[PDB]
């Protein structure tokens, strides 16, 4: 199955593409922000996508309102340091279909990327 | 005011 890595750090992306990649999962692509997560999208048309919130430029909440638009079945996994109620129901109604608040141990990552 | 993981996985299903 193919993900996108969406995350502005380079150091979470660099990890989350080895967890997926060890999990089984091939590594369609990385964005660093929201427009480039749209443009990325577009292009790779990933099975599923990791979504980081705080980013420069776009953040994670409009990127998943960007590719829900694109594709209406995008398969959109958070992971996010924004763990609030109000950020999960806000990427949940974007229509995010998992959220993994950071620091996350690496099986729910597993699990999340099963379950969609 | 951040939430567990658990406490995530209940509000998703929640949610559904
Ligand atoms: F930058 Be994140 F939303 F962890
Ligand atoms: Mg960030």
């Amino acid at each position: 199955k193919r993900v996108l890595i969406v995350d502005d750090a380079a150091f979470m992306r660099m990890m989350l593409k080895d967890i997926i990649t060890k999990a089984g999962y091939e590594v369609a692509g990385e964005a660093t922000n929201g427009r480039e997560a749209v443009e990325k999208y577009k292009e790779l048309k990933p099975d599923i996508v990791t979504m980081d919130i705080t980013m420069p430029e776009m953040n994670g909440i409009d990127a998943i309102k960007e590719i829900m638009k694109i594709d209406p079945n995008a398969k959109i996994i958070v992971c996010s340091a924004m763990g609030q109620q109000a950020m999960v129901i806000e990427a949940i109604k974007a229509g995010a279909k998992d959220f993994i608040v950071k620091p996350f141990q690496p099986s729910r990552v597993v699990e999340a990327l099963n379950k969609v | 005011d951040v939430l567990s993981q658990e406490e995530i996985n209940q509000l998703i299903e929640a949610l559904m």
